[PDB]
This record gives structure tokens, C-alpha cells and sequence, in this order.
């Protein structure tokens, strides 16, 4: 799809079987996802603030569909208030911004 | 990322 | 043009007959530019912190240029440790995701 910005560009995720809202975040390096079960091993990182401010859970090689757009790689799970697909995810779905 |  | 996410989308972008380096964050819904000298008024504000940290003047109808394609808008103008294009200049730009 394209995107446009007059609004925030919240769209549908499917993580761990679940449907949810995220928004895709061309000034975020990485993806935070709220507080949810995923099967893997994971390791404990912390993040935010000035070196680490929330415990979040990182979860390598995750299946996670943007918009219908599958992708894999590594999401960090943690009490994020805003689901953000960062750009580990965007460029493996071929996400650009274009004008 | 968040930023406004 | 069409940016991909693999690094920063980092542009040139000019304001002030100046050249700056900016990130195209669409997960921004505004826009933060480093301290510099704008023409008149301005408010002031605070940004940084939930509420509030760093002095920043509110510039209205600031003309900016982004590789050739001329927004006008709200900027904020100071101190920000990056240079910093959220969603209410993209707009102006007509600048999309796309995937």
C-alpha cells in the first residue's frame, strides 16, 4: 500500500497469532511491542532513555505481518505504549518513503 | 521515533 | 525520490538559505530543527521531557525545501540533538510509505 501522513500511520499487525495496531516509525531503528506471549527464547534487553530506561524481552527471527506483508526479524516485547514497527522491520517488507 |  | 530504511533517511533539507541534515520521521507528527536564525516572531515552547525540557521557539509558516519540493509550516527551532521532519511537513511534501 501507500501511506499517507496526514494521520499517524497506524496499521494492522498479526504477531504471535494476534492482530494488532502499530505504527510504522521511519525514526525508530528497531520494534517494540507491547507486553505479549511469544514462543521463542528471548534475551533481556533494556531500552529508551539515556542507555536503558524499560526492560523488554528481544525475540530474534519473529514472523510478523504488516499489512499483509510478511517479514522476519527481531522484535523486542516490553510495556511500550505504542506498538512501533522501527526499520529492522520496514525494510524487510520493502517499506519506502517516497515524494 | 516518537519525537512529537 | 524513493528512500529506503536500511539507514536513516537522513535529507539535505534547506531552511534559512541554509543546508541541514534532517531525519524523515513519520513517526514524528512534528518538526524540530536545530538552533539556528529564523526571520520574526515566535513562541516559545518547551519539548523533551512528558510535558517539557528543552527551549525551543515556535516558528509558524517556516518555508522549508526537501529535495526540491517546498513546505511551508510550524518548525520548532532549537537545541534538538538531531534534525527532525515529522508528519506535519512530510504531508506538505506529499511524501508516502510505500510497500
Amino acid at each position: 500500500p501507500q501511506i499517507t501522513l496526514w494521520k499517524r500511520p497506524l496499521v494492522t499487525i498479526k504477531i504471535g497469532g494476534q492482530l494488532k495496531e502499530a505504527l510504522l516509525d521511519t525514526g525508530a531503528d528497531d520494534t517494540v511491542i507491547e507486553e505479549m506471549s511469544l514462543p521463542g527464547r528471548w534475551k533481556p534487553k533494556m531500552i529508551g532513555g539515556i542507555g536503558g530506561f524499560i526492560k523488554v524481552r528481544q525475540y530474534d527471527q519473529i514472523i510478523i505481518e504488516i499489512c499483509g506483508h510478511k517479514a522476519i526479524g527481531t522484535v523486542l516485547v516490553g510495556p511500550t505504549p505504542v506498538n512501533i514497527i522501527g526499520r529492522n522491520l520496514l525494510t524487510q517488507i520493502g517499506c519506502t518513503l517516497n515524494f | 521515533a516518537g519525537a512529537a
